[PDB]
RNA sequence: GGAGGUCAACAUCAAGAACUGUGGGCCUUUGCCUAUAGAACUUAUAACGAACAUGGUUCUUGCCUUUUACCAGAAC
RNA sequence: GUAUGUAUUUAUUUU
């Protein structure tokens, strides 16, 4: 062999010398940048490339999963935000008594839906029908043609979801009930009273729902909880997140009911301001807007 | 004191009450019937309650043919059999 | 100690370590002292756990101060199986120190 | 002493073509897969670089009695499985020489210690519907034969076999002991 | 060739995805030395495998091929292997060539490189014997299908045939209607071992039929080593086969013996 | 306490700085010879 | 022959024990056997550890450990 | 003497600051190497170790280039580093030896440890193993020194 | 070639107040007598260690139901 | 010095 032959020959190995080849949860990131509280968070259902985060400052700040853009246009705080699958649309809803559409392409308000009596605290986008489901202090659920009004709970309606088969709308109210709706006939299919206000629900990506209350997180086709009082999010791995108002993050297994972890966030540079307002998982990461004016990303 | 005392103490029970919530222990070698059938729960459970009967069916069934000669005794034991076998019927019917 | 001398052991020149380091299975480095203390505590605790369970006793718990306590009230045959001698217990006390 | 002094028994076959071989000797290894007693163990590698490792399984005694190879467990001369050589031998003579072995434990743990030897040792959707099938032949033969000429079910109680190709067009091809006929809906 | 030979083997399961150890709550408290549970005995512990293989989809070349190793990855036979092309062992269904390589060492040990034991096992358990070549797998616990009742046994028979049929060349199959068991018989001991380790604790029917999405609650089917065949027919058949094959190797005996002189 | 596992040295302790030891004020004038190396771990390592 | 011992990063050890902390795996069947064996040599390690105490005036002593 | 900031440790020499970022990227990675990322498989474990060993090699190779190639720092900065355990004295000394320039470790040339012979196949040039491979035509089975992760310490490759 | 190393292996370290080699004479190699050369380390309020532990057997005790565990002296 | 002992088969081995 020859020196030239070897010198030329080696560079073939991938990485210099000599290793070059021949041939629980925790807190990843803290994002400040809202002026007010962070009320609601939703994530791009297709590419996972960004957030849409409401605020208490009326804005919406679209974060890269850096801050991309700002969407203004509500006069009052934004309680809920939901992004569409089949559509490039973004439906935001606030305390101003209005459900505003957003065309993601050109970033301008398209449509305003009218006729709530008062602030509208939940929007959920029916998967296959091109419908909107809105609800709020009205104490009624309005099915919007992107038509139906659902008479119902005896108090405000905190959290609403949509499902492709029967009951197509699940609803949760401060009368401490959860109704499973039949929309075509327009009346309650089933009532679930076992809660002693139900402030949050989440749909398992098993065809069930996880319902919340002060001290007891149940499921519906139990979860062990000491007082956690007072959002939920369901990973595709059957992990069930529970945000506290005491600042504790209560993680569960969904099958069992077992609680395998409880964390405590660091407030910020008041001890009352430490809590978790909303939360979501991507399409292995967790995103929680907190009352301290920060979004946190748990890995 | 006979271990009848020692197995029923609080320090024995509490870990069973944790194993029910944290996993699939809790036996069924402990509890009794439960008296009513239709009040039982999801099938994967009554499944074990049912064998918790059939086993005694086997024990006393073997205890039938024994020559040991007590005819009154095997009479009451015979009625106990019939009772249990009826229970077995009931647990099957619920399933 | 002056009255009864010893006069130790020629051929003792072989020491535990000088024999031990020879093998493939031991490697040498430096380190902070307190870190060696903590590691060795972790070592010991794993040793006594594996010896306890290996015997088949899972209801004797070691805390992290090396106190050995029953987690249950014991039936008699437990107390018979579970009597641990002065080897174990002595070494337990020693590590506790 | 007693365990070491008898040398190992290895075939020339599995011991490889290498001229000089380095093997490891452990004075107490696992027990036999047979006698269930300790013995001395030998590693080696056929090739210098061969990935695979060879480990003598049985004793020297538990071998010598049966006259086989410790790595192979084949007969020392003929390279035959033990349950065979005694069948060939048993074909000569008439009925004998079967090796009756040692159930339980100290039955075998006992037995390995006597010097008697053992008997073998002592001397040394288109459905074609298929009929006319011998019960004996395996499906593997049939399909292999079809493949050689150019997917399948059989029932052996029935003696009837059905065949679906992946295309009647194959049907025509093959159509270039049996009852064939071509039918399906 | 065009299927397996060229296309390199692909990762079945991401390493983070692998199931946890420490089987769940068979007893009161966990145990460190043995991995088991401590006091009491929970209802017997068995569960269907979340995993299964896909012979043409997954199987492909690996490092053992270039290294010329003999023995097959069982985590591939379980389709659970996370090492993908980096794996030390072969990923593919045993063929006649490779058994050709193993033929010298197939006597003592199975195709996965594990020594065989002598006695089989009380219940005819995991690995067989090196005394007797046993090509016949007992398939049992057909309730691996869970509770679905089927139009005929051609459902069971057909389905099983299409299951094991992938895994190697099948000599025969008999499902029994009365007592639920299949008896499956292969050309080669190797395929029998590999299939045994491959199909143990598995489910049935279609990638989706009926209760399919609940399949993971099932028990899973026992694949164990099968005893002889008591009926006179196959007993004749064995006696004959042994005869003719003994005859066949007598040819070798007289060829090398003739070379002995 | 018995329930607190021993804290891992690679996290808590290694960052936290030694918090100066005993030593003594010594003297500057009288001890001038021995003031320098008296408290070294190994008192004199490099000297010929 | 005889090249003397090969000194190593501490991080290595830190990873070894760091790893063996949790062991449930079957791959540890030897290491578990390995632990009980070392149980014989521990009190020696207690001695060698305890005679090296850092003393008040020193802050942190640095030692040469020989680990399995 | 110790890695730690202990008061007896003499403060850094002059040229230190310029190289502090480059060293920090190494430190912060070793922190991630011991964090105990769990794995079931052995290969993955000793892979985890291979990470550490290789990192250590890279760092000491960085310093070696600084002082003994570019002479980019003072001698006193250097010796102060060695005494602070930022480099491996013995290892560098092997690098200064004739044929060892690329060496893995101090283990790989240990004659005593290995069962028969010595000196891991980790030290044998690819150019040869390809030839003995050629005799067999089996290609070559070697990938990583089980101690290290090396492929071809030997300085030709 | 010099300096070193919290490196290794192999020697030697309790005795006629004591080591080894060699020259010469007698007995018949040993051994005795005579001549000569070199003697590191450890020893006189005696010893490698300016220090200081444990175990075994055998006796004497001490606690005292019995055994481990022990009480305090001696010899090996 | 709080005995001890026996039994605890669920998954169906070819006529
Ligand atoms: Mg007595
Ligand atoms: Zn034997
Ligand atoms: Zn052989
Ligand atoms: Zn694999
Ligand atoms: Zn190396
Ligand atoms: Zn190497
Ligand atoms: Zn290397």
């Amino acid at each position: 062999f020859t020196k030239s032959e070897l010198k030329r020959r080696r560079k073939t190995r991938k990485g210099d010398g000599p290793w070059g080849s021949w041939s629980p949860k925790k807190v990843i990131r803290n994002y400040p940048g809202h002026p007010e509280g962070t009320t609601a968070l939703k994530f791009l259902p297709k590419t996972g490339h960004l957030i849409l985060s409401g605020g208490n400052d009326h804005t919406i700040k679209i974060w890269d999963f850096e801050c991309l853009r700002d969407f203004q246009g509500h006069n009052k705080p934004i309680k809920a935000l939901r992004f569409t699958e089949d559509c490039q649309s973004f439906l935001s809803s606030s305390f101003d008594r209005s459900v505003k559409i957003w065309d993601t392409e050109t970033g301008k308000v398209k449509t305003r839906l009218h006729l709530n009596s008062t602030p509208a605290d939940v929007e959920s986008r029916p998967t296959n029908p091109h419908e909107f489901i809105v609800g709020l202090s009205n104490s009624k659920i309005l099915h919007y043609d992107d038509v139906q009004t659902y008479d119902h709970h005896l108090s405000s309606i905190l959290a609403l979801k949509y499902f492709p088969d029967g009951s197509k709308f699940i609803s949760s109210s401060e009368d401490k009930t959860v109704r499973i709706w039949e929309n075509q006939i327009n009346v309650p299919i089933k009532q679930i009273s076992d809660t002693a206000s139900m402030p949050f629900l989440n749909v398992h990506p098993n065809y069930f729902c996880a319902q919340s209350m002060d001290n007891r997180i149940y499921s519906f086709s139990k979860y062990k909880r000491h007082p956690k009082k007072i959002h939920s999010s369901a990973g595709y791995g059957i992990s069930l997140a529970f945000s506290g108002d005491g600042r504790y993050i209560c993680s569960g297994d969904s099958k069992s009911r077992l609680f395998t972890w409880d964390w405590n966030t660091s407030r910020l540079l008041i001890p009352g301001n430490k809590p978790i307002t909303q939360v979501d998982w991507h399409p292995s990461k967790v995103i929680c807007s907190g009352a301290a004016g920060k979004i946190y990303v748990c890995d | 004191s006979r271990n009848v005392d020692k197995a029923n103490s609080v320090l024995v029970r509490f870990q069973e009450q944790q194993a029910e919530s944290a996993g699939g222990y809790k036996d069924y070698s402990r509890y009794q019937r439960p008296r009513n059938v239709s009040k039982v729960k999801s099938i994967k459970e009554a499944n074990e309650w049912k064998r918790q009967v059939s086993k005694e069916i086997k024990q006393k069934s073997t205890r039938i043919y024994d020559p040991s000669l007590n005819e009154m005794q095997i009479a009451e034991l015979n009625d106990e059999l019939n009772n249990l076998f009826k229970e077995w019927k009931r647990w099957q019917w619920h399933i | 100690n002056e009255l009864h001398p010893t006069l130790p052991t020629n051929h003792n020149k072989t020491k535990l370590l000088k024999s031990l380091k020879n093998t493939k299975y031991f490697q040498q480095t430096t380190i902070d002292w307190v870190e060696a203390g903590l590691q060795l505590c972790r070592q010991g605790h794993n040793m006594l756990n594996l010896l306890i369970h290996r015997k088949g006793l899972t209801y004797l718990h070691l805390d992290y101060n090396f106190n050995l306590k029953p987690t249950k009230t014991l039936t008699t045959k437990e107390r018979k199986k579970s009597r641990l001698g002065n080897s174990f217990h002595l070494m337990r006390e020693l590590l506790k120190m | 002493d007693e365990i070491n002094e008898p040398p190992p028994n290895i075939c020339e076959q599995c011991l490889g073509d290498e001229a000089n071989i380095r093997m490891t000797k452990i004075p107490q290894g696992s027990e036999c897969k047979i006698c269930t007693l300790p013995f001395t163990l030998y590693h080696f590698k056929t090739s210098k670089r061969s990935n695979n490792i060879i480990k003598t399984l049985i004793c020297v005694r538990c071998a010598t009695q049966r006259n086989i190879c410790q790595c192979c467990m084949l007969d020392s001369r003929w390279h035959i499985p033990i349950q065979l050589r005694d069948h060939l031998i048993s074909l000569v003579n008439e009925e004998n020489v079967m090796t009756e072995e040692a159930k339980n434990d100290m039955m075998k743990r006992f037995l390995s210690l006597k010097n008697v030897k053992l008997g073998g040792a002592q001397i040394t959707t288109k459905s074609f519907f298929l009929y006319n099938i011998d019960a004996s032949i395996p499906e593997w033969k049939i399909t292999d034969t079809v493949s050689q000429l150019l997917s399948l079910i059989v029932n052996h109680k029935a003696k009837c076999g059905g065949l679906r190709f992946q295309s009647s067009e194959l049907g025509e091809r093959f159509v270039s002991i049996f009852i064939i006929p071509w039918s399906s809906g | 060739m065009t299927s397996w030979r060229d296309k390199s083997a692909k990762v079945q399961v991401k390493e983070s995805e692998l199931p946890s150890s420490i089987p769940a709550q068979t007893g009161l408290t966990f145990n460190i030395w043995y991995n088991k549970w401590s006091q009491g005995f929970a209802g017997n512990t068995r569960f269907v495998s979340p995993f299964a293989l896909q012979p043409q989809l997954h199987s492909g070349k690996t490092r053992g091929d270039n290294d010329g190793q003999l023995f097959f990855c069982l985590f591939f036979a379980k389709g659970m292997c996370c090492l993908g092309p980096k794996c030390e062992y072969l990923h593919h269904i045993p063929d006649e060539e490779d058994i050709g390589k193993l033929a010298l060492r197939t006597e003592v040990l199975d195709c996965f490189g594990r020594e065989k034991f002598a006695d089989y096992r009380e219940d005819m358990g995991g690995i067989g014997s090196f005394r007797k070549k046993n090509k016949t797998l007992y398939v049992g616990g057909i309730d691996g299908a869970l509770n679905s009742k089927h139009l005929k046994p051609a459902q069971i028979e057909s389905r099983i045939r299409f299951v094991f049929s992938r895994l190697g060349d099948i000599d025969r199959i008999r499902y029994v209607e009365s007592k639920n068991c299949g008896f499956v018989k292969f050309k080669y001991q190797a395929n029998a071992e590999f299939a045994k380790e491959a199909m143990s604790n598995q489910t049935l029917l279609l990638p989706s039929d009926k209760e399919w999405d609940d399949r993971r609650e099932g028990t899973g089917l026992l694949v164990k080593w099968a005893n002889e065949d008591p009926d006179p027919a196959a007993q004749k058949r064995l006696q004959e086969e042994l005869k003719l094959e003994s005859l066949n190797m007598m040819v070798h005996l007289i060829n090398n013996n003739t070379n002995s002189a | 306490d018995d329930d607190e596992p021993p804290l891992s040295y690679e996290q808590h302790i290694e960052n936290i700085e030694p918090l100066d030891p005993i030593n003594l004020p010594l003297d500057s004038q009288d001890d001038e010879y021995v003031k320098d190396w008296l408290y070294d771990s190994r008192p004199l390592e490099e000297d010929s | 022959l005889y090249t003397p011992k090969a000194e190593m990063p501490p991080e290595h050890l830190r990873k070894i024990i760091n790893t063996h902390s949790d062991m449930a795996s079957k791959m540890y069947n030897t290491d578990k056997k390995a632990f009980l064996g070392a149980l014989k040599y521990l009190p020696h390690a207690i001695l060698k550890l305890l005679e090296n105490m850092p003393h008040p005036w020193e802050q942190a002593k640095e030692v040469k450990v020989l680990y399995h | 003497m110790p890695r730690i900031k202990t008061r007896r440790s003499k403060p850094a020499p002059d040229g230190f600051e310029k190289i502090k970022p480059t060293l920090t990227d190494f430190e912060i990675q070793l922190r991630d190497a011991q964090k105990d990322k769990s794995s079931k498989l052995a290969a993955k474990s000793n892979e985890q170790l291979w990470e550490i060993m290789q990192l250590h090699h890279q760092r000491s190779r960085y310093i070696y280039t600084l002082y003994y190639k570019r002479k980019a720092i003072s001698k006193d900065l250097y010796d102060w580093l060695i005494k602070e355990k930022y480099a491996d004295k013995l290892l560098i000394a092997k690098w200064r030896k004739t044929g060892y320039e690329k060496l893995c470790c101090l283990r790989c040339i240990q004659k005593n440890e290995t069962n028969n012979g010595s000196t891991c196949i980790c030290r044998v040039p690819r150019a040869q193993l390809e030839e003995e491979a050629r005799k067999k035509g089996t290609q070559v089975s070697f990938h990583q020194c089980v101690h290290c992760g090396c492929r071809g310490c030997a300085s030709t490759d």
